[PDB]
């Protein structure tokens, strides 16, 4: 569906555009992760402007100018806490996180922050509604397996990670990696699909 | 001149507007001797062609034919949802003679 | 030379500009014969032509026609926002004569 | 009329249906005197051509080898899995006769 | 032969180099007869035209003509950074002869 | 009949392959009389050319020469990976005889 996620940055729009969108700080790990949040291969968001921007008030409480960014759903997100469960370190976060990053298609607009004051939505002309508004989170059973606990950790050994457990879970930590590098391979490859083919839309065979 | 592909279709004969509110789930094309086509398919099973062109298409939809078949390749890879397709059915699969996108 | 669309526009005689700010919400293609044409929608319920190739063109327009339906196809499918169309009110639907986009 | 590549390379004599339900791993093209061909391959290093025009095509096959260099162009740069080509086997590389695509 | 847009401008009369390192803010094209061209503005203001073809233009442009209006399009719909254009300052608005783009 | 660009490459004698495996840093076409020609750039300073259509061309190249410059477009604005490219080496800058992308 439509659903919108926000997060605030100091990356200001011409960066994100220039990266291709919002990158992490390459590991992949959620567990990691989760112990504004950007390491180990995903991309922290929120689901409320109010709460992204209260996250930025007091973390990016030191520049002049940063960010809000306003962001689709898509499965490359998963729910932190139905992922991790009760093993989610911050829970109150209430996070959604975005695996490998946020492409700069998913990006619907942004937000300037001036000094604490939120102006203003700039729309992004890279968007796609309809894909995007077609597409949602990624259920948490696809992520399960991604949690990215050590070998040892009691999750490997508990429902429902139980099932999911990489081999050697329960090289654990080089297969969490591996599964996690494939995950976004796949993932990137059908945004690229999407906007890619977009730009080869203008062709016509039978002009030359 | 009509106003939308449904009007577009009831000035032939031996069409029909199949609906399909769906994305293409398969795109063919062939550059063999006398099977100069495309051939799409839709998840529910359904098959249309762009036909070879031959002496049923007049010169005027000679270049209309090399552009369905532009928009098909592209229509698939973008996922573009197909509202409507308008056909000859007189042809197994039946023959695209106009296609609707929509959201 | 004209430096916009809006000059261009009040060039010829029966057009006039429409200004959409919007992405096209719905294209249709035609390959039947005779009807070898364009239509786009808007949400907003207009409906515009790229016309049939015909005696009211000249040669020269032959290819910007062509060029035309390909424009609106990739700002369909890449949903750019439309600015301005100026069109032929003496045809329905309205016929493309230009197109702009900003935004 | 064919329902699908397989059924159509089947009209054929010498080829034979490649499954490879992948994207394309590298696509070449060339424009050297002779040489005016496409190569692609696949990670399992499958390689495939599509033919330098010559006088084994009849003339509605030179626009359909045109159309197909630039589908395979296409689906190398938007990754779009491959599922099925038809080829030419008496050929090396084996030549490219059609291609479908299925998610 | 020149290896940069601004060595090859500099072999003709006329001519001038506009730095932008922008990308395009509006793209407009235009089918109606005798203004079959495109202009593209800047948000500076800046706007520049590819021209009607005509009889400043000898055949080998004509071609280079419609591949311009197709990389200006596509520019604007992907927002890519034009780096420098090369233009006739002797017509209004500037006539485009060359564009590169660079990050 | 060669399998990859390498194997195309040494077919010709005046020719060498350059081992990129990088994006094309910038694009440049020009539309001028007598350069209706491309230009790209890689980060590391190497230029290479699309060249004019001239005496040196059979009639085969022509088609494939504008199909080069298609591909050296999208190349750039989808920022894909150059493999190699096969060059003149006897035209300043190097002239692209062939291009391969691959991740
Ligand atoms: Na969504």
């Amino acid at each position: 569906n439509d659903d919108k996620l926000y997060r605030a940055d100091s990356r200001p729009p011409d960066e994100i555009k220039q990266s291709g969108g919002l990158m992490p700080r390459m590991n992949i790990n959620l567990y990691d992760h989760a112990r504004v949040r950007h390491d180990d291969g995903y991309v922290s968001t929120s689901i409320s402007l109010r709460s992204a921007h209260l996250v930025g008030q007091t973390i990016l409480s030191g520049h002049s100018t940063y960010y809000i960014y306003v962001i689709a759903t898509a499965p490359n997100m998963f729910n932190v806490n139905d992922v991790l469960g009760a093993y989610s370190p911050h829970p109150d976060e209430q996070e959604v996180s975005a695996l490998g990053g946020i492409p700069y298609s998913q990006i619907y607009g942004w937000y300037r922050v001036h000094f604490g004051v939120l102006d203003q939505l700039h729309r992004n002309r890279g968007y796609r509604d309809r894909y995007y508004s077609n597409l949602d989170i990624a259920p948490a059973a696809d992520g399960y397996g991604l949690a990215g606990f050590p070998p040892e950790h009691r999750a490997w050994r508990e429902e429902p990670w139980i099932h999911h457990a990489p081999p050697g879970c329960g090289t654990c930590d080089e297969k969490t990696q591996s599964l996690g590098v494939k995950f976004l391979d796949e993932y990137q490859s059908k945004v690229k699909r999407q906007i890619f083919s977009g730009y080869q839309s203008d062709i016509d065979t039978h002009n030359r | 001149t009509p106003q939308n592909i449904t009007d577009l279709c009831a000035e032939y004969h031996n069409t029909q507007i199949h609906t399909l509110n769906d994305k293409i789930f398969s795109y063919t094309e062939s550059l063999a001797g006398k099977r100069e086509m495309a051939i799409i398919t839709f998840k529910n099973g359904a098959t249309f062609q762009v036909e070879v062109p031959g002496s049923q298409h007049i010169d005027s939809q000679k270049k209309a034919i090399e552009r369905m078949k532009d928009t098909l390749r592209i229509a698939y890879l973008t996922e573009a949802k197909v509202e409507k397709l308008c056909v000859w059915n007189n042809k197994t699969p039946h023959a695209i003679a106009a296609i609707s996108m929509a959201n």
